[PDB]
């Protein structure tokens, strides 16, 4: 045998970690991960800058776009990142929760390895105990789909009153609550009710304060006016309080075909009769607006200099250089439909508006578009305005978050307290089963019991509480009395009742903090040999 | 002269092992063996199961 030896490519950049010293690396590493987010945990916690490689700057303590965006090197944090991304994309709530979980799991199984114990039998035991704590739950679990849409409506402002006071959005609570639910009502069916995210739109805009953010029903462009002299509100007149919005996916142009084409004109007879031929087009193309009494115009491409003028002679308002994207939501709100061709125009295919007027902020130059609607529409969209560009962004993503929790009550109803209640409830229900089996799988019990601890113990941290007689408290009233409402508080209140407090957290969402946060630590403890190559 | 069902749900459950099927195997194993029914049994195919 030679000195060189060589099997798999790329030797010297290619590490390899094994042994118990590797288990010991992972799980440590997990934690300083939770650790930076443990202090952002609850209505107390604290928000984080993150600064791009392009110099743009982003402040948030949600754990979903913390972790999104950060270079990162170990590849067991970045499956907490591919966590966090789970937990926000469907549910929408709950991110910074399901990565302390995940991380407290580790932290109780690494003294588990230690013990002489296979990291596999540590991890079965995981799931066999998340079944008995969500069972457990699901039978205290209130439903309140029993009572009618006015206690419903009052449902939803719990839920949405409690993810928004861990942002900067908590400054008041109860205004910005209405703006949340206000919106979903809108699209709910009243039966076998369906969100339908979709229809719901967010448009930030960068100024004033956000005390004037206001639920606007409608579009909003940011597109000007073709002519700037046309009136900027645009009101309808007698009867038909509809506008007749009119939405043409082709502009006023020139008629030509796609394909390339050449014409080929003779002299000064065929030079005259082409002139009279677009001249008449002109002509054809504004009287299809007044013969279906269309008023507002709207298409992808902008009008040519001799189709602005002529649009302004007639009182008919128009938009031009509109995305097509932008073009299907306005049909919709004004139940009208797109208009291929000047030839399918009619009366049938108009749109309807309450009012438009022609917004203007402070000294800059732009022109934002408002439609209102008098009447229940089929979309809504949200207006947010900030005295900080980062303000704006941070609650659109505070909004995101409160639309998140409402639309998770209407396809399941069944919600729980949280605030440390809901942890507690499920903590002692594992540790009573632990003592019962007794075996090898008490370890692994008591280890999970144990980690779901650390979600109240770190509420009560945070909010200056000590966590030692915190926790003692809740394990005394969830024993002795079978109410499970009583959680940590970190307002401070004098009572710990959560019910009186208004907190309220839908099912789906807690229930995923343990689903998300065993499945990704039974694959980590599954990891042994680890191939990093170097960059 | 045992059932046909049976005998593809045992055979199954054995290659869940050493993944991360082994506790969620109740659930899954009854994914697995509809999927190879609904095929022909002439003509089976990896493409259609993807
Ligand atoms: N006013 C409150 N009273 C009691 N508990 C609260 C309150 N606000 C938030 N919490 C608790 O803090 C936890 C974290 O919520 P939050 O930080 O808003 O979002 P995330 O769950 O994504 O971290 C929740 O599980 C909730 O139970
Ligand atoms: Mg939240």
């Amino acid at each position: 045998m030679g000195r060189p030896f060589i099997i798999v490519k790329d030797q010297g950049n290619k590490k390899r970690q094994h042994g118990l010293e590797a288990k010991k690396s992972h799980i440590l590493a997990a934690r300083s991960v939770a650790s930076i987010i443990k202090t952002s945990l609850g209505p107390r916690g604290l928000d984080k800058i993150l600064i791009s490689p392009d110099g743009e700057i982003t402040i948030t303590n949600d754990g979903a776009t913390i972790l999104s965006q950060m270079e990162l090197d170990n590849e067991i944090a970045k499956l907490l990142v591919q966590l966090s991304k789970s937990q926000d994309d469907e549910i929408g709530d709950g991110t910074t929760g399901v990565v302390v979980l995940a991380s407290a799991l580790l932290d109780q199984a690494l003294e588990l390895i230690q013990k002489g114990i296979h990291p596999i039998k540590i991890a079965n035991g995981f799931d066999e105990a998340a079944k008995l704590a969500i069972s457990k739950l699901e039978e205290t679990c209130d439903d309140i789909s029993a009572s009618n849409d006015e206690l419903f409506r009052d449902f939803l402002l719990r839920a949405a009153k409690t993810s928004l006071g861990s942002k900067i959005v908590s400054k008041d609570h109860d205004r910005f609550a209405e703006m949340a639910v206000e919106a979903v009502i809108n699209v709910m069916d009243k039966d076998r009710k369906d969100v339908d995210f979709d229809l719901i739109k967010m448009q930030g805009r960068v100024g004033g304060s956000i005390s004037d953010s206001k639920l606007i029903n409608g579009v909003i462009l940011d597109k000007d006016f073709s002519h700037p002299q046309m009136p900027k509100c645009v009101l309808p007149k007698e009867g038909s309080d509809g506008v007749k919005l009119a939405i043409l996916t082709c502009p006023f142009e020139p008629p030509k075909p796609k394909t390339k084409h050449k014409l080929d004109i003779s002299s000064v007879e065929e030079y005259q009769k082409l002139q009279t031929y677009e001249q008449d087009k002109f002509k054809e193309m504004i009287d299809d607006v007044k013969k279906a009494g269309a008023d507002v115009v709207i298409c992808q491409w902008g009008f040519d200099d001799e189709a602005n003028h002529l649009l302004l002679q007639n009182d008919l308002p128009a938009v031009r250089w509109v995305g097509g994207q932008e073009l299907e939501h306005i049909a919709i709100s004004t139940n009208g439909r797109i208009v291929p061709r000047f030839q399918d125009l009619s009366k049938d295919k108009l749109g309807t508006c309450s009012r438009i007027y022609e917004q203007e902020f402070g000294t800059t130059k732009d022109r934002m578009l408002i439609i209102e609607q008098s009447k229940e529409t089929k979309t809504v969209t949200c207006f947010v305005r900030g005295s900080n560009k980062m303000i704006v962004d941070e609650a659109e993503r505070a909004l995101h978050d409160s639309l998140c929790v409402v639309r998770n009550l209407v396809k399941d109803s069944r919600v729980v307290y949280g605030g440390g209640a809901a942890e507690v409830t499920m903590s002692l229900a594992v540790s009573e089963e632990a003592d019962k089996q007794r075996g090898i799988d008490q370890y692994a019990f008591r280890g999970f019991a144990q980690a779901l601890d650390t979600i109240p113990m770190t509420l009560a941290e945070n909010s200056g509480l000590d966590p030692i007689g915190t926790l003692s408290t809740l394990k005394s009233k969830q024993l002795k009395e079978k109410i499970s409402n009583i959680g940590v508080d970190c307002l401070g209140y004098g009572s710990n009742d959560m019910k009186e407090l208004f907190v309220v957290d839908p099912f789906i969402g807690k229930k995923q903090q343990i689903l998300l946060a065993t499945q990704l630590c039974r694959m980590i403890l599954k990891i042994d040999n680890v191939i990093i190559s170097g960059k | 002269k045992s059932s046909g069902r049976e005998l593809l749900e045992r055979c199954a459950r054995t290659a869940m092992s050493s993944k991360l099927i082994h506790n969620n195997a109740d659930f899954f194993v009854k994914m697995c063996v509809d999927a190879v029914l609904s095929l022909d049994r002439n003509d089976l195919d990896d493409k259609l199961i993807g």
